[PDB]
């Protein structure tokens, strides 16, 4: 008798072995990475699959959108991650018209998370297995990044990663970063890492996506730049694959 | 040689991957095959049909199906949980986005549906999910043609040109060496048959299969005349004389 | 002896003191008497004489009672392997036993097998458990390569008998050998009197006749029926030491002993 | 066995597992101690120093006001932890709002565990992997006081209690130097006392501890990096040799 | 023998200079100074024609050989597998130079997952038995394998690599045409058929055959026709024999299951 | 035999087994006069097709003393209670001869973790053996007898086996940098013949780290290739041919587009 | 193991199994009926079997009259039958009162077999073990036979049959249609179809019948019913 039938049972050393088995599954997922630094927040990201008769030019799957303003990176189960946006996209603008303002980031991720642990408990019913990445900016706390996990703990990083082989990403994140980086040094940094920890050795344009924030506008909220593959094909051979 | 957790759908494995859905998939190989391409200008679909009782009307039943005048789809897999999607699917296409927009959905928009019709059965236990892969094709004026996958675990995908069901490996690398990126209509057609010649047994001919596309307006389906915008449809399958000779050549 | 009678080629029972069929015995005089009689032809046309033979259907047919009773005609040696009586826990020695009598039956220079029950072998492997299922392959998979190897002879002849047909559904190892799968019949109504003449013979007991058996033997329709009611109607004249049989016991005995015949 | 899979049943022994279970994941957390002078209460905490990629512009934390003379401070898992000091907050405002009066500590202290009841009576329902205290003052008076709640559902009073890693060294500790013979009078005593309880988890890390206090008349003060460094100094300086 | 298989122009060269040109042409090998290799493996689905060709080359080897299928190598004594394994490979050896044929390993050569049981605990070092001998400290150069299996996709990669099978081949599938005008000229040839010859007929058809079918429809439509009080020949009415050879239509569960 | 001009691909790992096995018994006096312990055997774990059975035959080439195999579970036996004496009759023989190594290639089929449902005598043996190295008489049996035990992955074992006071190190085979992939080349072809004009490090560096004895494959392929002609020399061209071709079909089955997830 | 004691749960290889048993199940009555249209019309024969000597044979029936037009023939055990034709004389007040005008049969088989595909899906209850076969006159496309099943496959046949001798009127139904190249049957008289139907299946098994063993449904325009024991000779008149 083992226990892990359910995810209503601690086990006797005191732990719930369904979730550490949730939260392994992002293991088989994609990485993402996303940097925090002095003019914006950047993202990356890596297609599980890159071949050849579907199209992963105009359709992004990694980096879906929440609001101008936040953008997020996604991993795990489809299925399960889906809804999540699809609820957190209902919960900003059900803040927006009723305070007649835009969303602060910290109120969303936690109203996000809170709900799964709900699907933790109370029912015999799956945890989402999903980890989230939160980009964006809000006025009392300026720029910010956090975390998810399908526990429900957050938790306000600088610059991390997560899928696969993130664990050797870092010691290549941890060593080699400088805060004072204004965005194309976490650029070259972020694309080399990818390219480090990879599969295989294609690294084409279709493999990887990019995104940005950007406080550019000028006494303006802030800008948006999910680049199209005429963005990014020319910026690695502009940076020495 | 599997056991202890393919007997639901509700408990990850420390591998982290979860029950039956992979064990789902493995009937919709066991049907039978079919394949759809893009070209330029539209959008085909086709499969045959190992009709068991030969005295059966063939013409009853349809592979192919309608969704809108301008989508139509087609699956690989187990059929009564088709002919009960469709219209669980067209149901909402109306009361969804029709209502409340005016006119019919693109096809993303409607497949996104699709989806949350599937994960809806993969959300407890005791409940299985649908046994089918489906595809659809559409047109819109947004972006235009497109020819998506659907899978039983709620995921969609895109493509360009695709097979499944058996001969879906072996299709699927003759599509490789039998594609352009620039191609036009009739010769997918050309390519679909030869294609569809690959996994085949009996006979071959237009009565023992159905295949359709998509294109340009279709007005003399419309039966609505006198109005300027009021166009018609951009569907029609093709009748076995219309394929029977298509495969004189 | 160790396992079984083999008939020493000769022991005559009638293959025709018996009421069964004459079209499957004869479709079976085919694939066994007639190359063993006349290989001019086989010969003459090269091909190899035939693979083994299936006998489906559920019990009263008689499918036992043929097989070593044509088996005297040509005069082979009959023996058994109940693959009931043939598995063992044990992950080999299922598979040693078959090993045993294809050499065994060599040693013998004819020799021919009556498997029953093989579905035990043909098993739809709804458990699943690998730890046993994985074995149960083994065993039956090394038969496929025990039985047609380098054996070369006309004379180790196979049969296997298989009530309900088709519950296997991992192999129907169709391909190839089975030359014939014969479309076994049950014992119709006019084959009562057919089956009855057999048993009734060697009786004083003033006829004991009637079209009144089989009505009586409608449903019953299995040979174990009329072997039984024969007895038990002897056993009813005796029941007032009379001298001999009245038709009425017949109509008494299969009319109130095939209850148990259809009811469990 | 198979008596302890389940919530809603007993032990030929009488005593239901999955409850007590949870004593064996609350004791795989960190630190949480509390202790009350004559006119001031103290709280403090394991933090940790995980890493250079959080954010030093906000630090995480245990504690969690509700209202302006209440506190809270935990241990155990954050996820189940976040949401009873939501039910907790809501419900005080809810008493001031009813009865145009603050709460006393008691009637909050029992409605924490008049959920932590529920959640583990009614089965299709997991407890809540984490214990709590309460601490602050009641309103009109000085009366100090601190409560313990544990996932059984039950409400103590303690002068002085720690939960999780190595409290046993700790409750055991204070008892040889705590006492109600001689209760302290003001923070600088508190803390030097409390400072101090620390160490047996803390193996000299600095970077690795926060702390707050309490006033009456509804306020609170928490306290700095350096405030500590002194603090840390003191204690050591009686450790000359 | 080689003659008396069809359509194996590929597969049928790679062994006979594998395994026979070696013991008579060694020396230019060594001209160069490489070792060759020693072991092989013919993995293709059943009926496509791979248990017969060695029996070709037994015929024709010219050196010694063995036989055990991998259901002979259990017993429910622990223990003796391997030493039997081990009396093979010595008595090998001995009798050099010599070679070895198995016919299935798929009941042994496997993934070797995380056991908890005897079976499958025992069953795995059986494996360790062959892996200790193809490489270890003491080898030979007289030693070759011929293994074999249905199919080869799970079986552990480490049996699978050089020094161990350094020449491992596939088989074709079941829809080729070209071996298959090849087989029936074979087949039939062989024996007497009719003038009436419609198997330039029988050949377009889509369907998807083996070498194990076809030895079954050209024998029991020589049935049907030696079954009629003939002679010799086959009339041009085996119409019956490939229609007959329909075994999805004789699979219920290929007919009413998963619907 | 085999010897270490052969063995080439490294220098850290093999320079730490004999940093073990010479050292004490040839010179002990300086570990008996810094006299502190007296290091054991040892386990090298790796994928296959690395090396470490070919490091052990050529250590005994390399070694004056006695050397002990056994191969893969000639152990493991049909009668009861004797596996044990199979084993405690082994050791007997090596403190006759003080200075003796063992070795035995794998242990995964004897050393496996342990479990009561099934599992008997092998459990035994191994609950024997295990005691014979570090127990009372063990401490006799210490002093000069080592070990060397070669798996492929370790995570399967017990702890008590490679738990240190009898496995002291613990030694990695991954698969190579090119520079090693490169050199073994050489070390399996320089019998070969004059190569005309060629290069192969360009080649080592297409392929990536795949593993060792593969490229045994390739070299006495790519002759080949080159037998069938008559063409007794070697080519440029024929290599990174086959190379490029033996490692397709091990990436042939690896692609799946089930993609449950992302 | 699993697998069979539920209905919800795909073995590896893809196919369940718990419906099959169900595609068994239908033939323990050891009945075979058949199906043939016409010209106009369409009729469906029956083998009776009342064995004991104490049931009025007029109310024992696998007929169930569904409305007008309508006509239906079932395997499977009785109870279950009435459970399926409930539905189908549900429907038919429903279809008319909501949409206007009466269920053509392939709606009604196409309705009816969805709700035994619903019980594929969940626990609600188990599926019905029977196997049906509707039968009509239609207003647009004619006469017409459909042929449902527990899962919900429902074809529509141009002539066809059920039971355990599926096999050999498979065999000769089909042997009939090539000796003329036509799908259904001329000579527009229901009544001579039926003279046509059972001397087309007595030599296919070889069993001579009563008036009192069997029972027929026709298929005329405007009405489906029933008939008792009249025009019981002329088969052997002529
Ligand atoms: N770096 C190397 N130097 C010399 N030979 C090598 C090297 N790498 C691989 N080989 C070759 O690979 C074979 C050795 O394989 P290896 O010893 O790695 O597997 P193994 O340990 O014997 O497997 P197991 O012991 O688990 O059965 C020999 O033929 C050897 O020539
Ligand atoms: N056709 C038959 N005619 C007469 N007796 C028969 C016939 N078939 C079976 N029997 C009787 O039944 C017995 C054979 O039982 P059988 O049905 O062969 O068992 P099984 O089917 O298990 O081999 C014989 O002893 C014989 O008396
Ligand atoms: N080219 C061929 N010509 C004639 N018979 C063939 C040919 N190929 C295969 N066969 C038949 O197929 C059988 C071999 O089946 P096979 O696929 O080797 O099974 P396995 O490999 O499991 O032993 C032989 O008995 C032989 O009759």
């Amino acid at each position: 008798r083992r226990y892990d039938s359910r995810t209503t049972i601690f086990s006797p050393e005191g732990r719930l072995y369904q979730v550490e088995y949730a939260l392994e599954s992002i293991s088989h997922a994609g990485t993402a990475i996303g940097i925090m630094a002095s003019d914006g927040i950047v993202l990356a990201a890596e297609r599980k699959v890159t071949s050849t008769l579907l199209e992963q030019d105009t359709s992004t799957e990694k980096l879906y959108k929440l609001n101008d303003k936040i953008a997020v990176a996604v991993a795990g189960l489809t299925a399960d991650a889906e809804i999540l946006i699809n609820t957190a996209r209902i919960h900003a603008q059900n803040y927006l018209k009723t305070y007649n303002e835009d969303i602060p980031v910290e109120i969303l991720v936690r109203r996000l998370s809170d709900i799964k642990q709900g699907y933790t408990q109370h029912g015999g019913l799956r945890p989402f297995g999903v980890s989230f990445i939160y980009a964006g900016y809000d006025d009392r706390y300026g720029y910010q990044l956090y975390t998810s996990n399908p526990s429900g703990n957050y938790t306000g990083w600088k610059a991390i990663s997560v899928g696969a082989n993130t664990s050797a990403a870092q010691t290549l994140l941890q060593m080699d970063y400088k805060d004072d980086m204004k965005v194309d040094d976490a650029i070259e940094l972020a694309l080399k890492t990818l390219s480090k920890t990879t599969d295989s050795s294609a690294l084409t344009y279709d493999r990887l996506e990019f995104a940005t924030i950007r406080k550019g506008a000028n006494d303006g909220e802030v800008y948006q730049k999910i680049f199209k593959p005429q963005e990014i094909k020319d910026i690695l051979v502009k940076t020495g694959i | 040689m599997t056991d202890r957790y393919s007997f639901s759908l509700t408990t990850f494995s420390p591998s982290g991957k979860l029950g039956q859905i992979d064990y789902a998939l493995t009937a919709v190989k066991q049907g039978v095959t079919s394949l759809g391409i893009k070209a330029t200008n539209g959008v085909v679909i086709a499969t045959e049909k190992k009709s068991s009782s030969p005295l059966a009307m063939s013409e009853t039943l349809s592979k192919v199906s309608l969704l809108t005048p301008d989508i139509g789809a087609v699956y690989s897999g187990m059929g009564p949980d088709y002919r009960v999607l469709v219209d669980k699917s067209r149901k909402v296409a109306h009361t969804s986005y029709k209502r409340i927009y005016g006119e019919y959905p693109p096809t993303k928009l409607l497949v996104s549906e699709v989806a949350k019709i599937m994960q809806e059965a993969t959300q407890s236990g005791g409940v299985r999910p649908f046994g089918v892969s489906l595809l659809i094709a559409g047109h819109d004026e947004f972006n235009g043609f497109s020819l998506y996958q659907v899978d039983p675990s709620g995921s969609y995908f895109p493509w360009k040109a695709t097979a499944i069901g058996k001969g879906s490996v072996a299709a699927k690398t003759f599509l490789e060496k039998r594609w352009n990126d620039e191609l036009e209509l009739e010769d997918a057609i050309h390519i679909a048959l030869l294609t569809l010649k690959e996994s085949v047994e009996g006979e071959f001919n237009g009565d023992t299969i159905e295949l359709a596309i998509i294109g340009d307006e279709n007005p003399d389906l419309l039966g609505y005349t006198g109005i300027p915008t009021d166009k018609g449809p951009r569907f029609r399958k093709l009748t076995s004389q219309e394929i029977n000779d298509r495969l004189e050549a | 002896l160790v396992y079984n009678m083999t008939s020493f080629e000769q022991g005559e029972i009638t293959f025709d003191g018996i009421g069964g069929l004459t079209e499957q015995i004869r479709e079976l005089r085919e694939v066994i008497e007639l190359p063993l009689k006349n290989p001019e032809i086989f010969q003459r046309v090269g091909i190899k004489p035939p693979k083994g033979v299936l006998l489906y259907g559920p019990p009263g047919t008689g499918k036992t009672l043929l097989a070593k009773a044509v088996a005297a005609t040509i005069g082979a040696n009959f023996i058994f392997s109940p693959a009931s009586g043939i598995v063992d826990k044990y992950i080999g020695e299922s598979a040693r036993i078959i090993r045993e009598m294809f050499a065994y039956a060599k040693e013998h220079e004819p020799c021919i097998i009556f498997m029953d029950e093989v579905d035990a072998i043909g098993g739809r492997r709804f458990s699943e458990g690998t730890s046993a299922d994985r074995e149960i392959q083994r065993t039956l998979m090394e038969l496929l390569t025990q039985m047609d190897g380098f054996d070369n002879l006309g004379q180790t002849k196979i049969i296997m008998a298989t009530n309900r047909p088709d519950t296997l559904d991992p192999a129907l190892l169709r391909p190839g050998r089975l030359d014939r799968k014969v479309e076994i019949p049950l014992p119709n109504e006019a084959g009562r009197l057919e089956i009855f003449k057999i048993h009734t013979a060697k009786v004083k007991k003033t006829g004991e006749f009637d079209f009144e058996a089989a009505v009586k033997m409608s449903d019953g329709f299995n040979g174990a029926d009329i072997r039984n009611c024969a007895t038990e109607a002897g056993f009813f004249a005796i029941r007032d030491d009379r001298d001999h049989i009245n038709p009425d016991d017949l109509m008494k005995a299969v009319r109130k002993v095939a209850e148990v015949k259809k009811l469990e | 066995s198979g008596y302890d899979r389940a919530l809603s049943i007993f032990s030929p022994d009488g005593h239901i597992f999955q409850v007590e279970y949870a004593l064996e994941a609350v004791k795989r957390g960190t630190c949480a101690v509390g202790v009350k002078g004559k006119n001031c209460v103290v709280l403090g905490c394991e933090r940790r120093s995980t890493l250079k990629l959080q954010d030093t512009r906000i630090t995480p934390s245990k504690v969690s006001k509700i209202d302006s003379h209440v506190v809270l401070s935990f241990s155990g898992l954050n996820a189940d932890s976040r949401i009873l000091i939501e039910k907790a907050r809501v419900e005080a405002q809810s008493h001031r709002l009813t009865l145009e009066d603050p709460v006393t500590v008691e009637y909050l202290t029992r409605y924490v565990a008049g959920v932590q009841q529920r959640y583990t009576q009614s089965g299709g329902v997991r407890p809540f992997g984490v214990s709590t205290l309460i601490a602050g003052f009641d309103p009109r008076d000085d009366e100090p006081k601190l409560y313990q709640t544990e996932p059984s559902g039950i409400y103590s009073s303690w002068s002085a209690q720690t939960i999780g890693r190595n409290s046993k060294t700790v409750r055991e500790f204070l008892e040889k130097n705590y006492d109600r013979k001689e209760p302290p009078a003001t923070v600088e005593e508190c803390v030097k006392l409390t400072v101090r309880s620390l160490l047996e988890v803390v193996q000299t890390g600095a970077k690795n501890i926060e702390i707050t206090v309490v006033k009456p008349d509804s306020d609170i003060v928490a306290l700095s990096s350096e405030e500590i460094n002194q603090y840390v100094t003191q204690i050591e300086q009686e450790k000359q040799e | 023998t080689y003659a008396d298989v069809g359509g194996l122009d590929m597969q049928k060269q790679e062994i006979r200079e594998a395994v026979e040109l070696p013991l008579v042409q060694a020396d230019l090998y060594e001209q160069i100074g490489i070792d060759p290799p020693r072991g092989v493996l013919l993995y293709g689905p059943p009926g496509t024609g791979k248990t017969m060709l060695v029996k070709a080359v037994a015929n024709s080897t010219k050196a010694a050989f063995i036989r055990v299928n991998g259901s002979e190598f259990v017993h429910k004594y622990l223990g003796e597998g391997p030493r039997m394994v081990r009396d093979v490979f010595r008595l090998a050896r001995e009798n050099a130079p010599s070679i070895i044929f198995i016919d299935e390993v798929d009941s042994i050569a496997t993934k070797r997952f995380d056991a908890q049981t005897g079976s499958d605990r025992e069953v795995q070092r059986i494996l360790i038995e062959l892996l200790t001998q193809m490489d270890g400290f003491d080898q030979s150069t007289n030693v070759k394998v011929i293994m074999a299996t249905n199919r080869a996709d799970t079986l552990d990669p480490a049996l699978l690599r050089p020094g161990r099978l350094d020449r491992k081949i596939e088989f074709p599938s079941l829809r080729d045409r070209r071996e298959r005008r090849l087989i029936f000229g074979t087949i039939a040839s062989k024996m007497s058929l009719a003038p009436e010859a419609d198997l330039d007929s029988l050949i377009i058809r889509n369907d998807s055959l083996s070498g194990a079918v076809i030895a079954a429809i050209m024998q029991e439509a020589g049935l049907r026709a030696v079954r009629k009080n003939r002679y010799v020949i086959l009339q041009s009415d085996l119409e019956e024999a490939y229609a007959t050879q329909v075994k999805t239509d004789n699979t219920v569960d290929k007919f009413d299951f998963y619907k | 035999d085999s010897t270490y001009d052969m063995v080439g691909g490294l220098t850290k790992q093999i320079k730490e087994i004999k940093e073990v096995i010479e050292l004490p018994v040839k010179h002990p006096e300086l570990f008996e006069s810094l006299g502190i312990a007296q290091p054991k055997g040892v386990i090298l774990y790796g994928p296959p097709g690395t090396g470490k059975t070919l490091l052990a035959r050529a250590v005994a080439h390399h070694t004056d003393c006695k050397f002990i195999r056994v191969s893969g579970a000639e152990l493991v036996q049909k009668y009861i209670g004797e596996g044990s004496r199979m084993v405690r009759e082994l050791f007997v023989m090596a403190r006759e001869h003080a200075p003796s190594i063992i070795f035995m290639d794998e242990i995964d089929s004897i050393g496996s973790t342990r479990v009561e449902g099934s599992g008997g005598g092998d459990s035994e043996v191994q609950r024997t053996m295990l005691e014979l190295l570090n127990q009372l008489d063990g401490f006799e049996t210490s002093k000069n007898i080592k070990i060397i035990m070669a798996t492929n992955r370790l995570d399967i074992l017990d702890p008590a086996l490679l738990r240190p006071g009898r496995i002291d190190r613990k030694i990695e085979f991954p698969p190579p940098s090119v520079a090693a992939r490169a050199e073994i080349l050489r070390i399996h072809s320089r019998k070969m013949n004059l190569t005309r004009g060629i290069n192969l490090r360009k080649v080592a560096e297409k392929m990536n780290g795949c593993s060792g004895a593969d490229v045994k494959g390739v070299c006495t392929e790519a002759g080949m290739y080159a037998l069938r002609e008559r063409r007794i020399h070697v080519t440029q061209e024929d290599f990174e041919l086959a190379v490029g071709k033996v490692m397709n079909k091990n990436q042939e089955t690896a692609i799946s587009v089930a993609k449950l997830f992302k | 193991a699993g697998y069979d004691r539920h209905i919800t749960i795909f073995s590896p290889e893809g196919r369940l199994y718990q419906v099959e048993y169900a595609f068994k199940a239908t033939n323990q009555t050891n009945i075979n009926s058949l199906a043939v249209r016409g010209k106009d019309c369409t009729v469906v024969i029956s083998q009776k079997k009342v064995p004991d000597k104490l049931l009025d044979p007029t109310t024992v029936s696998y007929i169930f009259c569904i409305s007008r037009t309508i006509g239906m023939v079932v395997n499977g055990p009785i109870p279950d039958a009435r459970n399926a034709a409930l539905r189908a004389k549900a429907e038919a007040a429903e279809f008319r009162y909501k949409y206007g005008y009466d269920m053509p049969c392939d709606v009604l088989a196409k309705r009816m077999a969805n709700l035994s595909q619903i019980y594929t899906q969940r626990a609600y209850m188990r599926p019905l073990g029977v196997i049906l076969t509707f039968v009509s006159v239609d207003e647009e496309l004619g006469p017409s036979i459909y042929k449902t099943d527990p899962a919900g496959y429902y074809v529509g046949y141009k002539a066809t049959a059920t039971g355990p001798k599926q096999q050999e009127i498979t065999t000769n139904l089909e042997n009939h249609f090539k000796k003329s190249k036509i799908d259904h049957i001329n000579e527009e008289s229901w009544e001579k179809v039926v003279e046509f139907a059972i001397t087309h299946m007595i030599d296919a098994l070889g069993t001579e019948f009563s008036k009192n063993d069997l029972e027929v449904g026709v298929a005329t325009k405007d009405k489906f019913f029933t008939l008792s024991a009249e025009n019981i000779e002329e088969r052997l008149v002529a």
